[PDB]
């Protein structure tokens, strides 16, 4: 037997199975609604420092694989289940949940009603907790862990996981003949894109690249007059994990771009730091968005997406300035999913248009992008 | 899971194929496809509690009809893939006859082991976290019973002793991500509870037939609705109890409560125990329901309508002759036999043609 | 491994008990057990290449057959425990049947999974890293061209093409923490080779028997033996090959040199290959060495004495009555029957009564 | 594949594959010959900063279990097999050989020619080695640090895998029927024999229990003064790793008791040291003694007894001073294994009489002991 246990800040105790690393994780916890899509979830950076329920019972089926990974580690800081499998049942599976679990040293806790969580989660809004796998786990030393969390509000982890130095990118998407592709050559892609690293996924990436985009990727804290050195057919902002609010250095840098004439777009924190450099204000959300099934509205066309979402925060729509206007509103609860800037080739989106996991419904975000870099060298 | 009726067609091919020869359907929820699997072979009404054994352990030629049942499907094949797995069969071994994917095997094989050690440790074993192991499971109390050489009453009557009931979730489309004020619920064994039952309301149950058969079909459905509609309308809380698919009585908009669940004594039992119903009818969904009157009322449920005994005195061949031997009235020259030099005698007696009923 | 003769008597119970019905036995070395066990396969003269199946994938029947031979061990049990493994059996499954320790019964399981890998790869599959690897565990090369379909003499030529020959490691009592001045060895597929072949003298090998038989007894070991003893004697290097555990001709003071091994083709040229002897002895083992004469000698090997062409002159019936005629001498009237009454016609020729060799 | 790889001083290369921990090991690569107690061999402390070869190709056979640990740790620097069983198949087995090695982080090669390499270390002598598991092991590495080895020869081992502090022992053996017994109340001993830890083996400590001593365990620093404040009615010099001589301390205190009508016994290094404290000279043998099957003659009684051994020095027979009479010695090679003080109540052995793993030929070592000390206490 292999215990674990789950603790949140309220005091409520979940009982169940160390399915990963012995030892402790400590963050806010969250619930996720995809019934697919696991390993790229753990995977993905915006998920720092949250531990992440998801609300499918069955969590590994497939195993785990290389390719769907979305960067380089897992970024959960927990993992919440209510049934590990017995056996990874896949043709691309190449290590079972557990094992890749405990390869990247996470603690992870299964055999837990995990319903029963995500309706509090839901009811009363996002929890700091903590898991504890180990022999005999202290139910009060979790509690006081969980207490002690200072909470993602306010703060930044873009700056925590960024990349240390700038880099280039020209790998495309995966397929099912081929698998992941061979990285393209500079000369290869017509566009010269600059991506701001705030913990970017790589499908984003790909998918720049599919759409001739040779990338240049930089650290957080790259400024404007750095990146301008560089004359960029666009600049792309990326997703990633805690409050947009604090990530000063970013709201600036995107304001001089905002002078400049060139194309700017991004995806979800992106397109929150895109707001806030046109001064919007951002909320954090009572529990978040997170999950595959979300249904975006395009408001322009009246047309339905179905969407991947990953985010704690919120653009105040009743904040918005002239120089925004709103593209797309959630269909689940009216928030505000896009902008476009009236004066500039700027926009954003706040879901995922390069899914991985979820619908592939979004993806034409990208194209409007390609349009205004394209037009915009026309100039 | 499909329900079929090969019995009653003795002539025909039996075996599964492109063409559909199944006459119903079932089904199930759980929290766990175990679960799931377990409470739709209860709620299928062919008799099985789980995975019953159809072969016995020690016969020399058991591999043989293992192997040919699992090569080519008949309806029966999913009790097979357990004999299988108690014949020495490994997971590899049943996906090479079968081509069902190991994710679902490896699950069948857990079971069979736990139902090893169930017989094995006994009642005696069947300690409180062993107990809760198994509902978790899906293992049907009389599953239990029957691997532990007891009566199906004295496995419930220990998860009583435990305080060991499920627990009801809600079906809402999102899981859990947005609050229903619907009450299509399931039972499984986990941490909350979200029946909330009223304590407002005269409440009545109506139970359903599970999945429809021959001679079994939707005409019992068709007034298991009538009956919610018609109470509802006069101010009752309705309440079904059902698993088919297939029909209205399943839908939502039926009943103010629709318990999604196998039609059997346990499985009904609990909602009684956390409904405590006005009343509840026993006669609308034909067979399934009928067959379980007796228990029902022996453990205190509130039957309403035609009691089991005056239902029991129609159907006892007996008790009936009598009965109408009672109101002078005709019905035609009958005798038990158990011998057959004994029915050509008796035959004699009652003068061909004859009507033999098994 | 004992080796038994239960074809020579037909009415007898032929299960394995308490009282022995061996009439040999053969001993192999090998520096793993999975390596060990399947050269004594080889070595058993009984057909075997290792585990060649008994039964068919497709046979209906083939789970029940295998379970009866291994509830109830017969001769064939070792072959049928790989069987079980095809046909699905799992090792907790064919351990309750035989009792055979799981520790062996894993090594038979992971063979028989490496032999589906060569019958899907075929010989195309068959790169250097995996024959090494399958050579590691004893596979033998006729085994092996059985599942990819080829002739034993071509996984021979691909292991001659990849430089893939067998090590000579040698029997000290030891452990290797002593050295030896005796030249007792076996083959192996490792590193370091302790052969250390003379350059010095003229060899001559005497190829035993193997393990004893009806018919195939201690009369052909006496004579290698003497053999041996003769040319040792004479002055010759004296190389004896045999694996049959009870005898003389296996006692290192036998001979200058002693290769303990299977007496099969593919065991012989190895060791011819890197002693390259003056002369090889066929006719004084038995059955076993005879019947490779031929193929030894198209291999290029030595052989002294009585050709193998001569042996076949003898040998083959046909050739042999020949041979008489041409000497005008007197042999019994005979005649090939194909058919039944090709046979009746024929014997009224031949006249009763008569001697019907298959 | 995992591989591993061991090289030798030499530059002898030896490709396998790893089943253990993932890193490197460097120590000096000895043999052994036991067919059965891999545990306990691994699990022995004379076995530090080595690196242990087995020559009985399945090793794992039976896993592992706690009773068979002759002490709290791995002490093998690295393990060197010919095949890892695909399992363990005994009744008293807790965990498999890999995991066993993995969770005490031991870096292990298996599918090596071990008789090459057994017959490399006889002819030519031991010789100092590593080995690398890993993604891609460096031969050239390797073969640095293995020459970058400084030796067993001159270095003190003892000193550090000996206990912190003092300590009480009152365990005696297993039995199949009992397993491992409780520890007895002091009371339950007669005697109290003060043991001098310079990596003493449980088994030495379990059998003198066995025989009525009450122990206390002390480091292998400990003085003559604060021993002989004890009281004790015997004191035992432990086995343990490394070279003798660079012993002083122990030396020293040994020849501080000889002065005295202690009881002294000592096995393998304790009693090298106590050849020393009497003015023997101690060697470091070609290849040492490693194995159970080792024949040991009782030259007193002529008979003879099989034996475990685990030694890399020896003391030098002709050197002996007049003071200490040979008792035994080595069949296989006439080296040195008794010698009891013509003067003193001192004696020792070479090999183990506390097999563990072994023969139990050689028990009775102690019995003299016991013989010795209840004469002491007769006076
Ligand atoms: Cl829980
Ligand atoms: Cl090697
Ligand atoms: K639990
Ligand atoms: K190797």
């Amino acid at each position: 037997i292999k215990s674990a246990l789950l603790v949140l800040e309220d005091g409520t105790q979940f009982h169940g199975r160390a399915i990963g690393a012995t030892g402790s994780a400590v963050g806010e916890v969250v619930f996720n609604t995809s019934m697919t899509g696991y390993q790229e979830i753990l995977t993905d950076p915006s998920y720092s420092r949250q531990i992440v329920t998801l609300t499918y019972p069955h969590i590994g089926n497939v195993g785990t694989n290389d390719a769907d990974e979305e960067s380089s580690q897992v970024h959960a800081q927990g993992l919440v289940i209510r049934d590990l499998p017995l056996i990874a049942s896949n043709f691309r599976n190449t290590e079972d949940l557990s094992s890749y679990l405990k390869r990247h040293n996470i603690v992870a806790i299964a055999d837990i009603d995990t319903r029963k969580l995500t309706r509090l989660l839901r009811e009363k809004g996002a929890q700091n907790g903590c898991i504890i796998a180990g022999d005999n786990p202290d139910a009060a030393l979790a509690l006081e862990k969980a207490r002690a969390f200072p909470g993602l509000n306010g703060m930044d982890l873009a700056k925590e996981v960024t990349t240390a130095e700038a880099y280039s990118w020209t790998q495309g998407s995966w397929t099912l003949t081929g698998g992941l592709p061979e990285a393209k050559k500079e000369d290869e892609l017509p566009f010269h894109v600059v991506a701001y690293d705030f913990g970017a996924k790589r499908n984003i990436l790909r998918m720049l690249v599919d759409r001739g985009c040779r990338l240049t990727i930089v650290p957080a804290q790259t400024s404007a007059e750095d990146v301008l050195k560089m004359n960029p057919d666009g600049i792309f902002l990326s997703n990633g994990p805690g409050d947009p609010a604090p990530c000063d250095y970013a709201i600036t840098a995107i304001q001089k771009f905002l002078e400049t004439d060139i194309p700017v777009f991004g995806i979800s924190l992106g397109h929150q730091l895109l707001a806030l450099a046109s001064g919007a204000k951002t909320v954090k959300m009572k529990f978040g968005h997170h999950g595959g099934n979300h249904p975006v509205k395009d408001v322009e066309k009246n047309v339905v997406m179905i969407t991947a979402q990953n985010h704690g925060f919120a653009v105040d729509e009743a904040t918005l300035p002239a120089n925004l206007r709103v593209t797309h509103k959630s269909l689940f609860d009216g928030t505000l999913q896009g902008i476009h800037r009236t004066d500039k080739p700027a926009f954003s989106f706040q879901g995922h248009p390069e899914a991985s996991p979820g619908p592939h419904d979004a993806a034409p975000l990208f194209d409007h992008f390609i349009e205004l870099i394209e037009q915009y060298r026309k100039t | 899971i499909p329900r079929f009726n090969f019995e009653k067609f003795a002539g025909a091919n039996d075996r599964l194929t492109t063409q559909m020869k199944s006459v119903g359907e079932v089904m199930a929820i759980g929290r766990t496809q175990q679960e799931s699997l377990q409470k739709a072979l209860r709620g299928l009404e062919v008799g099985a509690t789980g995975f019953d054994p159809k072969v016995s352990l020690d016969d020399p030629e058991a591999l043989t009809k293992i192997r040919r049942e699992l090569k080519d499907a008949g309806a029966d094949r999913i009790w097979y893939i357990a004999d299988a797995f108690r014949a020495g069969l490994s997971v590899d071994g049943v996906f090479n006859l079968t081509n069902i994917d190991r994710w679902f095997l490896v699950q069948i094989e857990e079971l069979v082991r736990l139902e090893e050690k169930v017989a094995e440790v006994g009642i005696t074993g069947l300690n409180a976290d062993f107990l809760r192991q198994l509902k978790r499971k899906g293992f049907a109390d009389a599953r239990l019973a029957k691997l532990a050489g007891v009566r199906e009453a004295e496995i419930r009557k220990l998860r009583d002793q435990y305080d060991l009931h499920p627990v009801y979730k809600r079906v809402d489309t999102c899981a859990a991500e947005f609050a229903t004020d619907t009450a299509y619920m399931y039972s499984t064994y986990e941490e909350e509870c979200e029946a909330n039952p009223s304590t407002d309301r005269e409440k009545i149950m109506v139970l359903g037939g599970g999945p429809n058969r021959i001679g079994q079909g939707i005409e019992f459905d068709y007034c298991c609705v009538h009956a919610s509609l018609a109470l509802r309308e006069d101010g009752y809380e309705t309440i079904m109890v059902n698993c088919n698919p297939e029909t209205v009585s399943t839908d939502y908009d039926t009943s103010d409560r629709l318990y999604f669940e196998p039609v059997t004594l346990e499985d009904v039992l609990e909602i009684v125990r956390i409904e405590k119903p006005k009343g509840v009818i026993v006669q609308y969904g034909g067979q399934t329901p009928l067959k379980l009157a007796r228990a029902l009322e022996a453990a205190g449920v509130p039957v309403i309508g035609t009691s089991p005994d005056a239902i029991d005195r129609a159907e006892d061949r007996e008790r009936f002759q009598h009965a109408v031997e009672r109101l002078k009235l005709k019905q035609p020259a009958n005798a038990t036999v158990t011998a057959i030099e004994m029915a050509v005698e008796k035959a004699k007696e009652i003068g061909y043609p004859l009507v033999v009923r098994p």
